[PDB]
């Protein structure tokens, strides 16, 4: 199997700037490489075959090139658009073999989150369990901290994080926190309190509700 | 115009054969091409799986090729997959394509894959959570409101909103594994001005389970 090996799995440019993704082989592949496009949601499409044509309907601002072993894409004139990951793909023999995918983020601004925090639903209490959340909206970079504070105590265990995609819109990020503790845990203790650390802020953002209001 | 859509059970027990299903339109399955199954395992890893010529001739990934069967059906323009014995490795989203017979070996068609799980676990309903501020949370310009779909299997969920105003943003929170079930969220935000006034309720499709509950929001 020739093993195919993107060496850069992130990326991150500003609109309008051009970028190299590179593809390397184990063994000559003599021009038979090809570029595919995944989006986020997971469709594929094919971008440049044979080193460098243009699949037809493909922006002439995509161009390959490359001999040997090593190939790479070239996106110019960068666009909002093109948030995906993109994949190289040798077409000599079979099996045919794929790269491990180049991730590209689109720079942005940056941006502090909002925040928000809630408290457990009666239903779910009823149910016996007890599950805080916080969402922290639309944000840049994705790079963030987030802490649970329980009667001022830092929380580590049993928190689920979870990231959005970069927004393919504004180039934001989003994400959820959920703290979930049993219901008598959750009655045993007054406030709740979720931090978040991120680069626009020297100090962080704090939100928080007491069960005794 | 041509267009592959695939099909079949997300959900599959080890030790059992996965069946999928393509369905070619657009272009017929015996003119001229190669029909593909490829898989994506989690990590982005893409492998591919096999073939079934124009002509009818066959190929498999020698990994695969002890538990692997392509066969078409040109009656309804189809193409299929079995893979035998499925552990919980073969947990991918599958993926049928259209790409050269030989020359560039490009495939310049795909599906929009289809997700596939092999656990034992039995398939569950979510439970729905309605995330409202708390009362003493007086706010500002505008609000953000929530689902919280917790402790089902398998995925996927569909949440989707209704409100009043379409300046509403959403966001849909990946779901995670808490202790052998799913757990997912979404938020939404709206005007300020047009809650609680006009009424928010959110609606959770889970297939797999064919269910749907749809909460309302309440200050």
């Amino acid at each position: 199997d020739i093993q195919m090996t993107q060496t850069t799995s992130s990326l991150s440019a500003s609109l309008g700037d051009r970028v190299t993704i590179s593809c390397r082989a184990s063994q000559d592949i003599s021009n038979y490489l090809n570029w595919y496009q995944q989006k986020p949601d997971g469709t594929v499409k094919l971008l440049i075959y044979y080193t460098s044509r243009l699949h037809s309907g493909v922006p002439s601002r995509f161009s390959g090139s490359g001999s040997g072993t090593d190939y790479s894409l070239t996106i110019s004139n960068l666009d909002q658009d093109d948030i995906a990951t993109y994949f190289c793909q040798q077409g000599t023999t079979l099996p045919p073999t794929f790269g491990g995918g180049t991730k590209l983020e689109i720079k942005r601004a940056d941006a502090a989150p909002t925040v928000s925090i809630f408290p457990p639903s009666s239903e779910q209490l009823t149910s016996g369990g007890a599950s805080v959340v916080c969402f922290l909206n639309n944000f840049y970079p994705k790079d963030i901290n987030v802490k649970w504070k329980i009667d001022g105590s830092e929380r580590q265990n049993g928190v689920l994080n979870s990231w959005t995609d970069q927004d393919s819109k504004d180039s934001t990020y989003s994400m959820s926190s959920t703290l979930t503790l049993t219901k008598d845990e959750y009655e045993r203790h007054n406030s709740y309190t979720c931090e978040a650390t991120h680069k626009t802020s020297t100090s962080p953002i704090v939100k928080s509700f007491n069960r005794n209001e | 115009e041509v267009q592959l859509q695939e099909s079949g059970p997300g959900l599959v027990k080890p030790s059992q054969s996965l069946s999928l299903t393509c369905t070619v339109t657009g272009y017929s399955i015996t003119s001229d091409y190669a029909w593909n199954w490829l898989r994506q395992l989690p990590g982005n890893k893409l492998e591919w799986m096999g073939y079934i010529s124009y002509s009818g001739r066959i190929r498999y990934n020698p990994s695969l090729k002890r538990r692997i069967s392509i066969t078409r059906d040109t009656s309804k323009n189809q193409f299929f997959l079995q893979l035998n014995s499925v552990t919980t490795e073969d947990t991918a989203t599958y993926y049928c394509a259209r790409s050269d017979y030989g020359n560039y070996g490009r495939g310049d068609y795909w599906g929009q894959g289809t997700s596939v799980t092999v656990s034992s676990a039995k398939t569950t309903p979510p439970s729905v959570y309605p995330l409202a501020p708390g009362c003493g949370d007086t706010t500002g310009s505008s609000v953000t409101s929530g689902c919280l779909v917790k402790g089902y299997f398998p995925e996927s969920v569909t949440v989707t909103w209704n409100s009043g105003s379409l300046s509403s943003s959403v966001h849909t929170f990946p779901a995670l594994l808490q202790s052998g079930l799913y757990t997912m969220s979404s938020s939404v935000t709206v005007p300020s001005s047009t809650w609680p006034s006009e009424t928010v309720t959110c609606s959770v499709a889970h297939p797999a389970s064919s269910t749907t509950v749809d909460k309302k929001l309440e200050p």
